[PDB]
């Protein structure tokens, strides 16, 4: 004679860390690196004539 | 609470240390605690160059 609607979000397996003002350290359910660290060791002579 | 025996109080230890533990930490994160720094560039002058 009744129902239950609930609402909600998604989760994943193993999440991420991040660095946010509130707290020291949070995981989410995604990142992404915006530092790049590797490196080919190649100079590509296109497009600037090397 | 104001219930039929009277009057009372009493602190929520959870809700007040939530804001207590995000407040803390947030400090040093934003500002790097040190950097250290040795021989520069004169700040300072006694004739014109
Ligand atoms: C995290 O979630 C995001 C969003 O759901 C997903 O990562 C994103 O993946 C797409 C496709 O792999 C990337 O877009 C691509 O952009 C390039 C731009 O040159 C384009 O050539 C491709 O056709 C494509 O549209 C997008 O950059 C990427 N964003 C990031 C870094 O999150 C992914 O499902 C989850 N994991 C990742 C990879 O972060």
């Amino acid at each position: 004679s009744t129902a239950t609607l609930c609402l909600g979000h998604h989760a994943v397996p193993n999440g991420t860390l991040v660095k946010t003002i509130t707290d020291d350290q949070i995981e989410v359910t995604n990142a992404t690196e915006l530092v790049q660290s590797s490196s080919t060791g190649k100079i590509c002579n296109n497009p600037h004539r090397i | 609470h104001q219930n039929s025996e009277g009057t009372g109080q009493a602190a929520d230890l959870k809700s007040t240390q939530a804001a207590i533990d995000q407040i803390n930490g947030k400090l040093n994160r934003v500002i790097e605690k040190t950097n250290e720094k040795f021989h520069q560039i004169e700040k300072e002058f006694s004739e014109v160059e």
